[PDB]
């Protein structure tokens, strides 16, 4: 079906379902569905690229090695991941997924798994 | 418990810590 990019917000910690549900509640409170940006995520072990639906304009690109955490929200449509934007600086990227966030969350976990193996292969 | 719902509940309850970041962090 369809993914919507909800945007991103700073967060205080690199990990935690509490942190991502906090971020999702803030963003959900301050936007209406009409404002949500239709999009899709190009997932690779190196990077995730968030692309606008028709135009394919780049809305973000995130390196998988600095993704610290990801989760599905308490509402099953929600997906979020936390990026270590810097050593002590964390940014949460959030999505609404129809029919639910399962396939996208699992793709992004899979990128992290393959990227991690690369890190081990690099130093074997 | 469908195959979806098991992985799905874990994704909600626990999420997932990227071992790449945890690896590259220790060093």
């Amino acid at each position: 079906f369809q993914v919507y990019y909800l945007g991103n917000v700073p967060v205080a910690k690199p990990v935690g379902v509490d942190v991502i549900n906090g971020a999702l509640e803030s963003v959900l409170s301050s936007s209406s569905r009409e404002q949500w940006t239709p999009s899709h995520v190009s997932v690779a072990p190196a990077t995730l690229t968030i692309l606008h639906q028709q135009t394919e304009a780049v809305l973000g690109e995130c390196r998988v090695r600095f993704l610290s955490f990801l989760a599905v929200g308490r509402d099953v449509h929600t997906f979020a991941f936390i990026m270590a934007a810097g050593p002590a600086s964390f940014c949460c990227h959030m999505f609404w997924c129809e029919p639910n966030a399962a396939s996208l969350s699992e793709a992004v976990q899979a990128a992290c798994m393959l990227r991690y193996q690369k890190c081990l292969d690099a130093r074997s | 418990v469908a195959p979806e719902e098991r992985h799905l509940s874990k994704m909600q309850q626990n999420g997932y810590e990227n071992p790449t970041y945890k690896f590259f962090e220790q060093m």
